[PDB]
DNA sequence: CACAC
DNA sequence: GTGTGTTTTTTTTTTTTTTT
């Protein structure tokens, strides 16, 4: 979480649902309404480092709603088969996400949840990082297992196999 | 078999640990109860009972592992539990006398999370054999319904004893047992000759569909791939061909690959197929939803409210293909063609059809193949026609053999399917004349006649026909009349409601204006990418299977299907004599005009005005038809005609 | 909203990030965008303006502190989001600097046109720094030497590009191009380096 | 930066190397460097003790610092003497053991695979084994040891974690793996903690 | 027989475990790390193996089809030796092979070459559906109810149920194949030019 | 497969 | 009592090809 991560900047930059508690005036600059105000009990996507100090500030402006990426829905899909899920298509940067929603509303459910999902792909994805194609003179299922994960374990699985393939090239030069 | 009992309890304690389903048996049962109880009735419901896999895992996740592994050892055992737990709850009415004797096992039906086990039938590898596994996919084969016994009911008329016997298949029992000779005991154990008792005997409707994957995911170079699914009891009819699907249920493997000594070293492999469990009717086009969408009492309010607009008319328009620019009048057109009027279905065996049918002539490269594949993808029912690319055989019904029993079939065409539903045929004018005809009975009656290879039958379709079409040359030339222009008979074209002339006339301010939009829309970016990169596709959006004033200027795809759907099924507009008045003074006034001597305006036309006031009071969702249908119907037809405005 | 200009800024950011942490290819730094840095410049001049128009329109006028409060505050955390933005680019570029500077210190001193003046000039001075530093006090080792332990002391090298003659500590090497020498590798570091004798 | 990424917070293999380079190992000095009682340089270091350097004696075993060994093992002015547990004897009975309790590692000097790669590429030829068998059954420890470790991820906690008898270089191998998985389980432990 | 079978499936498994060019087992990492990605199946290259010893290569081109399943027998065997910790349900794994003998030309396909090892080239016009051929075979004994297991090797010779009861007389075909406990594989038909 | 040759 | 023998199909519908 610290200031200049490249990640969590873009992480921060997401919209997420939330209503509004007042009749403001003078809002919506480019909320389809620059001029004109916005209403009480109104619906809006809104960028997560604002709607983050918005929720908090006030009864709160504004009351944050569900995003579907922590729907029951994705529970469930998390719960049922947490390795051949594309994390990725949900979103590219979930986990930090998560974490987020997590510490903001201390929500531990979906913190167990999380850490079961994170810890079964981290299996998978060691699995994989450790495996190194040798040319006997890039598999199909290693393919199409790093197309389903975040920049995290995108990040993760490039150190380990950067040091997995520093070792292999050590030990047989 | 003290496992199978172990299951048995623990589904047992399962069931009573979520009652809800305890409730929906408890539903179903005085349901059917209080048919019995009341007339010309036959709606049953059925002993199935859906569950979420979701609460079966948070319950016990070794039963849950073991439906989703190995599901002939786990469903068995369930079934028996549920039939338990039905018949202990049961109501204890008088019996008939044919339920004790005519067995009525509960089924199973899943739903929820399946991960990995969501496939199609390319992706159907081997591995998957006796797994449970859900399939999507369309239908476009379906064998015929044909019942199958599975316990036969015998009198002795010499003890005056009734004797069954239980008839069990591969194809009907996931557990392998011995099959039966399927010979009725005409003879008891002591020498007692046996009558076979029809009607307490046991049968169960069958039926063997044919499920393959979307075209649009099919990969580069090669042809859809399919399976053969088998429903059985209440899943039979229900589902047609060119449905979309997701079916869950057992992946199962048949046959003897030779190994019988009839072939050793011949390298035949088994048949494999899925005895469906649960169907799920995924259609719209829209990868989760089905056609008849639900529509909640929250949107069916914002639906009244925005009846009230006063361009509510325009704004639909607008809003269907806001990437093609201009082509307003051909936008209120085809709202009015995807929501249209009503049907008379007169006495005396007259009918009038309440379909519009428009043929669109044009320039090449004026969007009108983009048009009517937005329609294709905006319709709750549209079938795509390519003039080169069709058969009248392959169009209307064609003659085929059935393979399950062995003997000649109708097949439905391209326009039976699309019965209610919209026809888009690009390449009009390249259609073959021989098949012309029959496309022709089609738009003239609704209605298409077989009379080959012994069957003589009449079938209906009744859908609405879009048609996109070029001129003779390869530009229109006004400087000809509107019939050497078209290589199409007159009477082919008096059918059709609206004829649209499209000129791809080079003008400058509008050329700039189609330039910007269009560059406008090439821009786009969608909202999970990222510039410079490939927009892959994989729609695995099945992450559950199953259910699991205001002034906007565009509304959302979706929500406008919602809208149509709903005036469809709801408002049946009356017309009404203010709409007379000014329907026939039109008629009067555009029959007997100087300018429309090149029309071909007869008394069609005044039905094209009745179906169009009838589609516009549809619109406004009023249940009677009003002057100002008339008036836009009106001018509509006028702007078609002549084009003037 | 209003961070858009700055979320498309972190985007290239990233996207340079991945572009060099690939291997060790030593490109150059991507063009300096200079148009989005005017463009969320003007953004941001626009939103103080508009701070300026709230708080002076509600002296002269009659505003609650709820309105006044609440979009000046709004704007404020907009102000503070578009300038994490930029400071997270200018942190990368100046990072990835910092890479160039310290590894090519004994290799080059060089396309300057992908920088700012601010950047150039940071980058002449931390050259000036880094010299310092390895002239001030630890003299004695070379703090731009290679970070790669010294496991062998002789090794073979072949000249890739002819230098003629050039006089080393005590003796003098003839850099005969396609000529292979067998030398200590302690005196050679710099050579290899700049891409002059290639064995090992 | 002054640092490259990828030394950010691991060690390179060539790192490792070295570091095991100054292990003390027992040589058979082929020289006799004993000035008699009836000139020469000393080596006088300062990273280690020249006493035994300044007197080595022909085919009599000091024990010198790994790398000056292998400098003079780049001559043949000395020899390498193979430690105890590079006998095929040890290495059986470590199989054994290792076969025998599944959930612990086996008690190996941790400098043992670095240590068994440089002296089969530099001191192939100083062994009472043959190389050839000495090299697989080191490669059949190497995978016994990843079996055991993958079985030890299982049971990544968030807390902490005891890698007993762990060898050298497979820690270094698996620390940005297991260190960064750590870290994000111990963030959510926390978040999910903030009351 | 069972003597020359395992003589051959030892001499395999020392190959596999043993051949190396330079301080790298290759064939033992390649197993690994098709293991670690649920690759059940090995590439060998046929100059590897005829280096290593040339019986073991002419013991293979003489009778392919018979000496093919004792290899994947021993790799079978190396997989769980050095992938399972001794104290299963692992699928016998497939074989490949690569080699850089003479193409022989499509139309020079003789009453020769009959069970032997070929090399060629062509262009593929057809690709059939996944069939699937049995391996495990869970059978079941029709009368007296005496369920067997049976291995399929799908190694044509030039296999049918047994003619017998094998413990009542049962019938000469007393067999039903035990559809939900056996195991299967995928087959496809390709069609050369 | 099974009843008839 | 060992081992057989069926039931079992070439329509209608596409696509090509030569005349016309
Ligand atoms: N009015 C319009 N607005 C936007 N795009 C248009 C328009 N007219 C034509 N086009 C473009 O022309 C292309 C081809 O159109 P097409 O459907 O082939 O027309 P036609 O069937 O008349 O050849 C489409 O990609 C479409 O984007
Ligand atoms: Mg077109
Ligand atoms: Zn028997």
């Amino acid at each position: 979480m610290g200031y200049y991560d490249i990640d969590d900047v873009l992480a921060d930059g997401t919209e997420f649902p939330c209503k509004f508690q007042y009749d403001i005036p003078g809002l919506g600059y480019l909320e389809n309404n620059p001029g004109r105000p916005i209403t009480k009990n109104t619906k809006l996507s809104l960028p997560l480092w604002l709607a983050r100090i918005l929720a908090i500030v006030g009864v709160p402006f504004v009351e944050l709603l569900p995003p579907d990426m922590f729907s029951t829905k994705v529970m469930n899909a998390i719960k049922t088969d947490p390795v051949a899920l594309d994390l990725h298509s949900i979103n590219s940067h979930f986990f930090s996400l998560a974490i987020k929603w997590i510490m903001l509303f201390s929500e531990k459910e979906l913190a167990n949840v999380v850490s079961e999902l994170l810890l079964q792909r981290a299996q998978e994805l060691n699995h994989h990082a450790s495996s190194l194609s040798i040319d006997l003179n890039t598999n199909i299922a290693t393919s199409t297992f790093l197309l389903k994960l975040e920049e995290m374990e995108k990040e993760i699985y490039k150190k380990s196999h950067e040091s997995y393939k520093d070792t292999k090239r050590w030990m047989f030069k | 078999d003290a496992v199978f009992g172990d299951r048995v309890r623990r589904f047992q304690e399962f069931l009573d640990t979520f009652t809800s389903y305890r409730d929906s048996v408890r539903s179903i049962q005085v349901y059917n109860s209080n048919n019995a109880a009341n007339s010309t009735s036959l709606n049953i419901l059925p002993h199935r009972i859906i569950i979420s896999l979701d609460d079966l895992r948070e319950f016990d996740r070794s039963f849950w592992s073991g439906i989703l592994v190995e599901p002939a050892y786990f469903i068995p055992p369930a079934e028996k539990a549920l039939t338990d737990l039905a018949d202990s709850m049961d109501d204890v009415p008088h019996p008939n006398a044919s339920a004790v004797s005519s067995r009525h096992p509960w089924k199973l039906s899943f739903k929820g999370s399946f991960g990995a086990h969501a496939l199609s039938p390319r992706t159907l590898t081997a591995q998957h054999l006796n797994k449970l596994v859900s399939v999507e996919g369309i239908v476009t084969k379906t064998s015929l319904v044909r019942p199958k016994l599975i316990r036969s009911v015998h009198y002795a008329a010499k003890t005056g004893r009734f004797h069954y016997r239980d008839y069990t298949d591969a194809t009907t029992t996931l557990t392998t047992r011995i099959p039966t000779p399927a010979i009725y005991p005409t003879e008891d154990t002591e020498g007692n000759k046996l009558t076979t008792e029809y009607g307490y005997s046991t049968f169960i409707d069958h039926q063997r569909i044919t499920v393959q994957e979307m075209p649009e995911m099919a990969p580069a170079g090669q042809l859809p791939r399919s399976i053969d699914v088998i429903l059985d009891d209440d899943l039979v009819d229900k589902t047609k061909p060119g449905d979309r699907v997701n079916v869950v249920g057992v992946f199962k493997s048949l046959g003897a690959g030779g190994m019988n000594q009839s072939n050793s070293n011949t390298l035949i492999g088994f048949k494999t197929l899925i005895l469906g469990n649960t169907v799920y009717p995924l259609h719209a086009r829209s990868t989760g939803v089905a056609a008849r969408q639900m529509l909640t009492d929250f949107d069916i309010r914002n639906i009244n409210k925005l009846s009230k607009k006063k361009d509510i008319f325009d704004i639909l328009s607008q809003s269907l293909a806001p990437s093609i620019y201009g082509h307003d009048h051909i936008k209120k057109a085809i709202l009015l063609m995807l929501m249209g009027g009503v049907e008379k279905n007169l006495e005396n065996g007259s009918h009038l059809r309440g379909d519009i049918n428009i043929l669109m002539v044009g320039d090449p490269s004026t969007a009108k193949s983009q048009l009517l594949r937005f329609v294709l993808n905006t319709a709750s029912l549209a079938i795509a026609t390519t003039g080169r690319g069709s058969s009248g055989v392959g169009l209307t019904a064609a003659v085929t053999t059935d393979r399950e029993t062995g003997e000649r079939r109708l097949e439905a065409g391209a326009m039976v399917l699309a019965d209610r539903g919209v026809v888009c045929i690009d390449e009009f004018d390249k259609m073959t004349d021989v098949d012309r005809v029959a496309i022709h009975e089609v738009m003239e009656q609704q209605t298409v006649t077989i009379a080959k290879a012994g069957i003589h039958t009449t079938l209906n379709a009744r859908c609405s026909v879009i048609a996109a079409a070029n001129p003779v040359f390869g530009q229109y030339d006004v400087n000809r009349d509107p019939h050497q222009n078209i290589a199409l008979p007159d009477s082919l074209l008096s059918r059709f409601d609206l004829l649209f002339v499209v000129t791809d006339d080079i003008n400058e301010i509008r050329d700039r204006s189609i330039s910007e939009h269009v560059l406008r829309t090439h821009r786009y970016l969608p909202p999970g990418y990222l510039e410079g990169e490939p927009v892959r596709e994989r729609l695995n959006l099945s992450l559950a299977v199953g259910e699991d004033t205001e002034i906007p200027k565009l509304v959302t795809i979706p929500f406008l299907r919602k809208y149509v759907q709903y005036a469809k099924e709801r408002v049946i507009p009356q017309l009404t004599q203010e709409a007379i008045n000014v329907i026939v003074k039109n008629y009067t006034d555009l029959r007997n005009d100087d300018n429309t001597k090149k029309s071909p305006i007869t008394a069609r036309t005044l039905e094209t005005l009745i179906r169009l006031a009838t589609a516009h009071a549809k619109v406004r969702l009023s249940k009677t038809v009003n002057k100002v249908d008339a008036k836009v119907a009106a001018n509509l037809l006028r702007f078609a005609l002549l084009g003037e405005d | 909203m209003y961070g858009d200009l700055g979320n498309k800024l972190v985007l290239e950011a990233k996207r340079t990030k991945q572009l060099y942490a690939r291997s060790n290819q030593d490109v150059n730094l991507p063009m300096y965008h200079e148009d989005i840095i005017r463009n969320i410049l003007k953004e941001v001049s626009n939103l103080r303006k508009n701070t300026e128009y709230l708080k002076e329109q509600q002296q002269l006028g009659m505003l609650d502190d709820k309105v006044a409060k609440c979009q000046y505050f709004v704007t404020l955390l907009c102000m503070e989001r578009n300038k994490r933005c930029l400071l997270a680019y200018q942190r990368l570029r100046t990072d990835i600097l910092d890479s160039m500077a310290w590894n090519n210190n004994g290799l080059d001193l060089m396309d300057t046109n992908n920088l700012s003046h601010q950047e150039q000039e940071y980058l002449k001075e931390y050259c000036d720094l880094i010299t310092d530093l390895k002239s001030g006090d630890l003299v004695d080792i070379d703090l731009s030497g290679s970070l790669v332990p010294p496991s062998d002391v002789f090794i073979d090298v072949r000249v890739l590009k002819d230098a003629g003659e050039i006089q080393t500590e005590y003796g003098v090497f003839n850099l005969i191009k396609d000529s292979q020498f067998f030398v200590r590798q302690s005196d050679v570091e710099r050579l290899i380096q700049q891409g002059y004798l290639q064995k090992i | 930066m002054s640092l490259p990424a990828h030394l950010q917070q691991t060690f390179s293999p060539e790192e490792i190397q070295f570091i095991v380079e100054n292990e003390p190992i027992k040589i058979f000095p082929r020289i006799t460097t004993r000035q008699k009682i009836r000139n020469h340089t000393r080596w006088q270091l300062i990273t280690t003790d020249d006493k035994a350097l300044n007197n080595m004696v022909a085919m009599r075993s000091t024990e010198v610092v790994l790398w000056i060994a292998l400098l003079l093992k780049q001559q043949s002015k000395c020899s390498i003497v193979a430690p105890q547990w590079l006998t095929t004897k040890e290495l059986d009975r470590k199989i054994q053991y290792e076969k025998t309790h599944p959930d612990r590692f086996s008690e190996l000097p941790w400098n043992w695979l670095v240590l068994a790669r440089i002296l089969f590429n530099k001191a192939k030829d100083d062994f009472h084994d043959p190389i050839h068998e000495l090299r697989g059954k080191i490669q059949d420890l190497r995978e016994i040891r990843q079996i055991k470790v993958l079985k030890g991820l299982k049971y990544l906690n968030e807390s902490h974690l005891q890698l007993d008898n762990l060898s050298l270089l497979e820690i270094n191998e698996l620390r940005p793996f297991i260190t960064e998985i750590m870290d994000k389980l111990r963030e959510i432990h926390t978040a999910s903690l903030t009351a | 027989n069972d003597d020359d079978n395992t003589e051959i499936i030892k001499s395999f498994k020392n190959f596999i475990l043993e051949f190396r060019l330079d301080s790298q087992f290759i064939y033992r990492d390649q197993l690994r790390n098709n293991i670690l990605v649920k690759n059940y199946s090995l590439t060998v290259n046929m100059e590897h193996l005829i280096g290593y010893n040339e019986d073991i290569y002419k013991k293979l081109s003489d009778e392919p089809s018979d000496i093919i399943p004792l290899f994947e027998t021993a790799i079978t065997q190396v997989a769980k030796r050095i992938s399972i910790l001794s104290r299963n349900s692992l699928p016998t794994f497939q074989l490949i092979l690569n080699s850089n003998a003479n193409q022989i030309p499509l139309r020079d396909l003789d009453s020769e070459h009959v069970s032997k090892i070929v090399r060629l080239s062509g262009i593929i016009i057809s690709t059939s559906v996944l069939s699937s051929r049995a391996t495990y075979l869970s059978i079941m004994c029709r009368n007296c109810r005496h369920t067997t297991s049976i291995t399929i090797n799908n190694f044509n010779s030039i296999v049918s149920l047994p003619r017998s009861c094998l413990s009542k007389n049962c019938g000469p075909d007393p067999y039903i194949i035990i559809h939900e406990s056996s195991k299967f594989i995928d087959q496809q038909f390709l069609k050369l030019q």
